[PDB]
């Protein structure tokens, strides 16, 4: 029924500090009111210690809180060999007192931040430990891999080439949201180029809200997390969909609020809305679980998707009829009582698996490969328990995620 | 997290008093007194420089090495004086002579001893050490031979915490003294394999910036000193603060080393305008990056506009859009493709602190790894020869037990190290 | 076709040698893995070319020495630089190669065939040469030149010599002027070589050996003193500290030592490819070894390889080491 969450690396806590936050706000749980049901993870103090200093300071137990003092060293070897082993079991300890609390659970999201030291490494023997002490769960990882071209990190892809092999044959999905691709969405259909951090996490804020929290929420048509990598993965490989959000509209500039069904649901495929610089340059859908929520009749969805079934111009894949999880909650969004956020009465979360990412992932790869060809900072992640081994051998694995992406589409 | 500073000679002595005359006022530290912190967040993470004895005396965990009483007892006698434990003088009454091989191998080699003794007290002080701040000269005796000693010691000892470096490097147009080649030489040496990462400043590097981005027509050393110590509080005490992207001494280090020679950087400041007047505001960011990275405003004797870059950190530290940061960056790195490099698809690492400095409304630390500094090494390179070739004022070394092999060695060793930071530069 | 890809000609490769099962292992775990083709591709997963030669499970110790030391030992004896590498893990056979048993007939290594082809010479055409055979051996730990001679130092330093290129000063050498005195410097360096207690059979080196045979020879008229220095390095082992969970052990000691220097070793055979001149004197192997890394091309790399569930992983490296060059035509 449940569904534990890991938030490692300083972002996949920032973020979790926001989603976390979303939460109560729509829940009516005060400050201190019940007790979370997850865990935050970093090897850099001062970050997991804004929560503990900051907003939604006693709403956490120091137990679901692991810091290592020591180092977070923004390269993946050290933070999942070296240094972030010294911690994980601890880690693992509380996602295995907290998996033990509940009643019949049905997973763990995990929040992770790809190209980070604590982000990348770390998890990786985290949801590593986690696929064989619970193979029989749900892994849906919901990352926010590197901005295409405003990455941070003089490494990042060092560090994301390997979370995606280490975490592939780990994930049961993966949710992905683009760092950059979300500014845009902040520039363009919200007007701020004053966009703090503590935005785009309101946003992803917003859209996983829509994954977890009302849809293990009661409705007209629920969608159990299971629901999502059965009717989202089409392939093992664990697959990782992309996250969007239907009205991102500004609560102040603009007011059209009302914009029934037929134009929330139309405003998820054009590209300058999908927390992904993916933009759809030829991927073709494979399956998109469509989570509504609000006041929303059911024929107008099965009419809303009709018009798009037969759009054409949207194509999805051959080997796939219909691929459309119509998730049909009640209660309307919530949207902070004074972020940025309009504030709709309906909302379309829809996350879906695109042969799109056939790039996202090409572009991430190439990267790679520059530094590599070169060695550049080879000598920091060696030097931490690594080898020529786990690059070069998670640069194949990879070179076999740009073939499948590939082959799984473009042919019939 | 933590470190140890350490003021190797005079002049990384004189610069101890200014990096820690601000240090102090950027945490609330009185000369004696303890945290007057006008806020509360300049407090959870002092412990990186201070250690816990009374309960307002929160005193700096530095090392003052140095062969010429006078110097540390002006350091002790003047104003932030007497914050220091006498513990942390580690002095040498001996005749500091201006010769590297004096306070490296003859002099200097008795007092170490004393320090590393204390190195040893400060570092297993409490908690975890991150890495030792080292301030000196590499153009005298007890800051480029003791100092550099100091370290191949600490090296040794820690292999695992970090060290970062901040030398003088001899400036160009006038030397302050004249063996100088032969005291930077030997040091740059021992530099280029054991600290790991390295800040050199350029003493006319500085006059400039300071003298005409700072219309300040009277540039004393203090001053100087103070625009370096500006710089150093942005690298590390401000990472040791929060922020929306927040790094540390090793992100720094591993993010801006491709390759082990430990390279040296190139530190630059911020808002960096003359005081009335200039107060244009003119900081929304872009007016930030447009400072840091242009040529004059980086305290390095040599213009990066003269060779690409491999590793560049903005960290800044005030609050602004990860959006308008990230963003600019961007631009900044599609402007300049030229000289950036091309095998690092992301050269910059964008760094994100919070808190500005004190009185300040946004600042962004600016530390470049650049290939231009070949055309530095190189210099000081060409002087040694020029002057070896003569065996100069040789003499004052050897006659102190150094070696005829022991010029050859560095030379070559530094010679060499312009080599490689020109196989990048192609 | 195929033979103007050969730019890598470099010959500067690394020669492949599989080990062969005992009757023991064919049927406890370890089983075949390495596919031969004819006698130059190994066919391990996906692998249409392998590189220049690999030698097959069938062979001879006499075989592998033939191919590669027998003309680097030539021109050592002519005043020349020479350098012969090893590599492999635990168990892929490189103890077996390079020594083997110090009096076998023909189970002996490398080692003592070089020191019984040098005193077949001498002796035999010494008549103006005035051959002195001077034997050093020493192991980077802890990236620390420790001495295996003498009193063991725990650091020892390089020099320059006339032309500015770096040699160990104050590695205790020793004259040898018979096959035993060789022998002798072998039990006595590796009895403090650190070595992992393991199980009996394994063998867990910690430290990169270097052994240095000097080959001078004088001249007695009007000509002078020639110096080829062969080095025969033996590198430490790799081991995969993901699968054995170094906690704290000489498992990370080992694992930043031999990370490092296979990682300098990438570059140096891609600089003796094609590159413009880059690492030397970064580390003390490569301080050791740099004249050879610059000319009289001689320096095979000879890596090991044991079919099995394990030696997989040090095998797999010894072929990403010399397999680009010239792509193509
Ligand atoms: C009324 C007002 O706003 O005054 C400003 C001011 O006029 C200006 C000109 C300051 C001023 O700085 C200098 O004139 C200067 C003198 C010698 C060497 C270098 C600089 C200032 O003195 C410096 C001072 O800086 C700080 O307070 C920072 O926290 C800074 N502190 C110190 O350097 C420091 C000085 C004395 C004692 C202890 C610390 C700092 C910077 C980086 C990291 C840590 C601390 C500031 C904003 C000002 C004055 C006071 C006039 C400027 O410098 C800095 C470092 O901020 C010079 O250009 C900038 C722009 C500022 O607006
Ligand atoms: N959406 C969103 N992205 C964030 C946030 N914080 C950081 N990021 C992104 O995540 C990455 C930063 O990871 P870091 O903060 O450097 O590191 P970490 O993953 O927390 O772990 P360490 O490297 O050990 O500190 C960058 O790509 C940032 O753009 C946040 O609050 N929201
Ligand atoms: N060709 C061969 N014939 C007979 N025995 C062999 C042969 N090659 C290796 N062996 C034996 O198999 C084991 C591997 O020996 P060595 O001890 O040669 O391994 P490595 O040196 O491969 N091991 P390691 O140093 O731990 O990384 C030893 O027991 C050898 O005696
Ligand atoms: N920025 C700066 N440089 C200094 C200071 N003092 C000496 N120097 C420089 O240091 C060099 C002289 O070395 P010195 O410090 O006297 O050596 P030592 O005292 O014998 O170790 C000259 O290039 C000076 O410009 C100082 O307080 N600030
Ligand atoms: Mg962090
Ligand atoms: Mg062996």
């Amino acid at each position: 029924r449940e569904c534990i969450s890991i938030h490692v690396g300083q972002a996949g806590v920032q973020i979790g500090n926001a989603c976390w936050e979303l939460y109560c706000l729509e829940h009516g749980i005060q400050p201190d009111g019940h007790v979370p049901r997850a865990v935050f993870v970093d090897l850099e103090p001062t970050v997991i210690d804004e929560v503990r200093t900051g907003t939604y300071r006693q709403l956490f137990h120091p137990e679901q809180l692991i810091t290592g003092k020591e180092d977070a060293a923004n390269n993946y070897a050290r933070g999942h060999y070296t240094i972030g082993k010294e911690i994980i079991d601890l880690v693992l300890d509380r996602i295995r007192k907290l998996a033990d609390q509940c009643t019949g659970l049905q997973g763990f999201s995990v929040f992770h931040s790809f190209g980070g030291g604590t982000g990348s490494g770390f998890t990786s023997l985290l949801m590593e430990r986690l696929s064989v002490d619970y193979g029989k769960k749900s892994k849906l990882e919901f990352s926010i891999y590197p901005a295409p071209q405003v990455s941070t990190a003089v490494v990042e892809p060092y560090n994301s080439i390997l979370t995606t092999h280490t975490t592939l044959e780990h994930s049961d999905c993966a949710f992905m949201v683009d760092n950059e691709a979300i500014y845009d969405i902040c520039r363009r259909n919200l007007d701020i180029e004053r966009p703090t951090y503590t935005n785009l996490n309101r946003l992803i804020g917003q859209i996983v809200s829509s994954i977890t929290a009302s849809l293990r929420f009661d409705g007209a048509l629920n969608v159990d997390l299971t629901e999502f990598q059965t009717n989202l993965v089409p392939y093992p490989r664990g697959h990782f969909p992309l996250a969007t959000y239907a009205p991102v509209i500004s609560a102040e500039k603009a007011y059209h609020e009302q914009l029934s069904v037929a134009e929330i649901t139309n405003a998820c495929f054009e590209p300058a809305n999908q927390m992904v610089k993916c933009d759809p340059r030829h991927g073709k859908y494979m399956a998109c679980c469509l989570l509504y929520r609000g006041d929303v009749v059911p024929k107008d969805v099965n009419a809303a998707i009709a018009t798009i079934k037969t759009k054409r111009t949207i194509q999805f894949v051959d080997w796939c009829p219909t691929g459309f999880k119509v998730g049909i909650n009640y209660e309307p969004p919530t949207v902070v009582p004074g972020g940025d956020l309009a504030k709709v009465q309906r909302a379309v979360c829809m996350l879906s698996n695109t042969t799109a990412i056939a790039e996202a992932w090409a572009r991430l790869d190439h990267k790679f490969d520059l530094m590599y060809a070169k060695r550049a900072f080879v000598h920091w992640y060696v030097g931490e328990g690594m080898e020529e081994g786990e690059f070069s051998e998670a640069r194949e694995d990879m070179a076999a995620l740009e073939k499948d992406y590939e082959e799984v589409g473009v042919d019939s | 997290r933590e470190i140890v500073h350490i003021q190797a000679g005079q002049c990384g002595n004189q610069i101890g008093a200014k990096f820690w005359e601000v240090i102090s006022d950027e945490h609330g530290i009185d000369p004696t007194g303890s945290y007057h912190g006008d806020s509360d967040l300049q407090l959870e993470r002092i412990n990186v420089y201070y250690n816990e004895a009374a309960g307002n005396k929160y005193v700096p965990r530095a090392i003052l090495v140095d062969l010429e009483p006078g110097t540390m007892d002006s350091v002790r006698s003047g104003p932030f004086g007497q914050i220091f434990r006498p513990d942390n003088f580690v002095f040498g009454q001996s005749g500091a002579g201006n010769n590297w091989a004096k306070g490296h191998y003859t002099e200097g080699a008795e007092l170490v001893d004393s320090v590393l003794d204390v190195v040893r007290k400060e570092s297993e002080s409490c908690d975890c050490l991150q890495g030792f701040q080292l301030t000196h000269s590499l153009g005298g005796g007890t800051g480029s031979g003791m100092g550099t000693l100091l370290i191949s010691k600490i090296r040794e000892e820690y292999p695992d915490r970090i060290m970062n470096t901040f030398s003088v490097v001899p400036s160009p147009k006038v030397s302050d003294t004249v063996v100088e080649p032969y005291n930077a030489t030997l040091s740059v040496h021992q530099l280029v394999e054991n600290t790991d990462e390295t800040y050199c400043i350029d003493n006319e590097a500085l006059y400039d910036i300071c003298f005409r981005t700072l219309k300040l027509t009277t540039p004393t050393y203090g001053d100087l000193n103070h625009l370096v110590s500006a710089t150093m509080s942005g690298v590390t005490t401000c990472l040791r603060f929060p922020g929306q992207l927040n790094a540390d001494l090793r992100k720094l280090a591993v993010n801006m080393v491709p390759f082990p020679r430990l390279h040296f950087f190139m530190p630059g400041f911020a808002p960096l305008t003359s005081r009335g007047s200039q107060q244009y505001r003119a900081l929304t960011v872009p007016e930030l990056t447009q400072q840091m990275f242009d040529a004059k405003n980086m305290m390095a004797a040599c213009d990066p506009r003269h060779g690409r870059y491999l590793t560049v950190a903005a960290v800044f530290r005030g609050r602004m859009s990860m959006k308008e940061v990230d963003e600019q960056m961007l631009n900044v790195q599609n402007k300049n493709s030229s000289y950036f490099v091309e095998w690092i698809p992301n050269n910059v690492k964008t760094a994100v602190c919070d808190i500005p400095p004190r009185g300040l409304k946004m600042s962004a630390t600016f530390i470049g790894n650049s290939t231009a500094i070949q055309e530095l090494f190189k210099r000081i390179s060409e002087q040694f020869t020029a002057m070896f070739r003569r065996k100069a004022f040789l003499h004052w070394y050897t006659g102190e037990g150094m070696d005829e092999m022991e010029f050859t060695e560095a030379e070559s060793n530094m010679n060499d190290l312009v080599s490689e930071y020109q196989q990048y530069q192609d | 076709l195929h033979n103007t890809v050969m730019d890598l000609r470099g010959n500067i490769k690394v020669m492949c040698r599989f080990r062969p099962l005992n009757e023991a292992e064919i049927l406890r775990g370890d089983k075949f893995i390495p596919k031969f083709k004819g006698e130059e591709t190994v066919v391990i997963q996906g692998k249409p070319y392998v590189f220049d030669r690999v030698l097959p499970p069938n062979t001879t110790q006499e075989q592998v020495y033939n191919a590669c030391a027998k003309q680097i030992v030539k021109d050592v004896l002519e005043g020349y630089n020479g350098t012969i590498f090893a590599y492999g893990q635990t168990s892929s056979g490189k103890t077996h190669t390079m020594e083997g048993k110090l009096h076998d007939p023909q189970l002996m290594g490398i080692i003592p065939r070089i020191a019984h082809d040098i005193f077949d010479h001498i002796y035999s055409m010494d008549e103006n040469l005035e051959f002195a055979i001077k034997v050093s051996y020493f192991e980077i730990y802890l990236d620390k030149i420790r001495d295996l001679l003498d009193v063991s130092k725990t650091n020892l330093a390089v020099h320059e010599d006339k032309n500015r290129v770096p040699y160990v000063k104050g590695c205790t050498e020793r004259f040898v002027s018979s096959p035993e005195e060789v022998m002798d410097v072998i039990d006595e360096g590796k009895s403090n070589r650190h070595v992992a207690v393991t199980n009996m059979n394994e063998h867990s080196s910690r430290s990169h050996s270097i052994f240095l045979i000097n080959i001078k020879q004088e001249n007695v008229e009007t000509e002078k003193k020639l110096s080829g220095k062969l080095y025969l390095v033996d590198l430490a082992g790799s081991e995969k500290v993901s699968k054995t969970g170094a906690e704290g052990a000489v498992l990370d000691e080992a694992k930043n030592i031999n990370k490092s220097l296979s990682a300098l070793g990438n570059v140096i055979s891609a600089l003796a490819e094609g590159t413009t001149h880059v690492p030397y004197r970064d580390s003390k192997m490569t301080r050791i070894l740099q004249d050879s890394l610059g000319g009289n091309c001689r320096t095979t790399i000879v890596i090991c390889c044991s079919p099995s569930v394990f030696n997989e992983a040090e095998t797999k490296s010894t072929l990403m080491f010399a397999a680009s060059v010239n792509s193509c035509k």
